[PDB]
């Protein structure tokens, strides 16, 4: 909840943006109180914890 | 406490080959058959992205990289009937799959 | 540097990340194309092999 509220302030990635969270690329979708969900080039949804992002 | 990988969420995901061919190979042929073969199957949606370029320069050969859209539930079928007319159509063409290459210099002869 | 069986150039090139992708494949096969038409030839791997007890 923590990281998910520090991702909202300061935003190093926003929805429609590619990044790569730590071994993980794709298109991120959205940014939510607990994880966020990106979508990989591939095509397949990946949901991560914000904490591990953070 | 880890990533989850969701799958069976997105309706539409992608199928990559990685084809090689021999150095000889004309580029504009390959790049041809690849497109007829991917045109002339119906579980590949047009609406996306189908490339079909050249993609690098191997050790003993040049791999091609085709990619294509297609519906989750027929991702491993279209795979499959793809790689197999791949095959048929480069052995018909002439196109040849390279066995791993080496220059060997003699001496001592 | 200078390889094993061959001599590896460098090239870098700034572009657009839009055309990242598509100058990078553009550049391949226009490389190629050349490279063949020129006369230089990429080789395949290479060994030196002495021969004995003939
Ligand atoms: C559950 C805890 C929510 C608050 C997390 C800390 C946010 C601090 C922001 C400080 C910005 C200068």
């Amino acid at each position: 909840l923590a990281a998910g509220v520090l991702l909202v302030m300061f935003r190093p990635f926003r929805a429609g943006e590619y990044v790569d969270l730590g071994g993980v690329a794709g298109t991120v979708l959205s940014v939510q109180i607990f994880s966020t969900t990106m979508r990989t080039a591939d095509g397949k949804i990946i949901v991560i914890p914000n904490g591990k992002i953070i | 406490a880890g990533n989850i990988i969701n799958f069976s969420r997105e309706p539409v995901r992608r199928n990559e080959f990685i084809i090689g061919v021999a150095y000889d190979s004309d580029i504009d042929q390959v790049k041809q058959i690849l497109t007829n073969i991917i045109q002339s199957e119906d579980r590949i949606l047009k609406d996306r992205e189908m490339t079909v370029r050249l993609n690098e320069l191997g050790a003993s050969s040049i791999n091609f990289v085709v990619r294509v859209w297609s519906n989750s539930g027929d991702l491993q079928n279209v795979y499959w009937d793809v790689l197999e007319r791949i095959k048929r159509e480069f052995d018909a063409a002439g196109i040849s799959f390279p066995y791993p290459q080496m220059d060997v210099n003699f001496k001592r002869v």
